[PDB]
């Protein structure tokens, strides 16, 4: 029975820790994009001029 | 300056041969930061 | 467990090092390579005249 | 000088982007874990 009550609070845990750690994964992928994005512009300009 | 331009040229193959290598310590940085995050986890697993 | 990841992170350690040293290794290089064409420079300007 | 700062950021925020998928990793794997343990549970259940 204890470990039963363990094993469910966990497997509810378990689930929200993924939910989570996926949004922020998300997140800063999307962030990192777009300043190399920008970087990279910039940089272009610059070698042309 | 036919010589000048030879030793540009294999400058310019050391700067990617340098931005090879940054890109590796990068790499070996990235790793190490999740080695660590890992070995935290496993201390605090073990602790307990 | 930890005893293997601790002897990985020594691991990585060293090779971040070898990594670092390499990176300097290359800057010098191309403190050298930026010598070598101010001298080039130079010997272009000698040549014009 | 902007190229520079901005290579850091983006070194920096794939470093962070690592350490949350070596977190990802062990969760999957404690889920893993926890799955076996509901397993072994229903078995000591019954």
């Amino acid at each position: 029975d204890s470990n039963k009550t363990l094993l469910h609070n966990h497997l509810k845990s378990i689930e929200s820790l993924k939910l989570e750690n996926s949004d922020l994964e998300g997140k800063i992928r999307g962030v990192e994009d777009d300043l190399v994005t920008v970087q990279t512009e910039l940089n272009e300009e610059k070698k042309r001029l | 300056r036919k010589e000048i331009k030879d030793r540009i040229s294999s400058c310019s193959s050391k700067e990617k041969t340098l931005v090879l290598e940054r890109r590796e310590l990068e790499g070996t940085r990235v790793s190490l930061e999740e080695r660590t995050k890992n070995l935290v986890s496993k201390m605090e697993k073990a602790e307990k | 467990d930890e005893l293997k990841v601790i002897e990985e992170q020594l691991k990585h350690t060293k090779l971040a090092l070898a990594e670092n040293d390499t990176n300097m290794n290359e800057t010098l290089n191309l403190k050298v390579e930026l010598k070598e064409q101010s001298e080039q420079l130079k010997e272009q300007m000698e040549d014009m005249e | 000088s902007k190229l520079e700062n901005k290579e850091n950021g983006l070194l920096n925020e794939i470093s962070r982007l690592k350490t949350s998928l070596s977190i990802k990793v062990e969760n999957l794997n404690d889920t893993t874990e926890k799955s076996k343990a509901l397993e072994s549970e229903i078995a000591s259940s019954s």
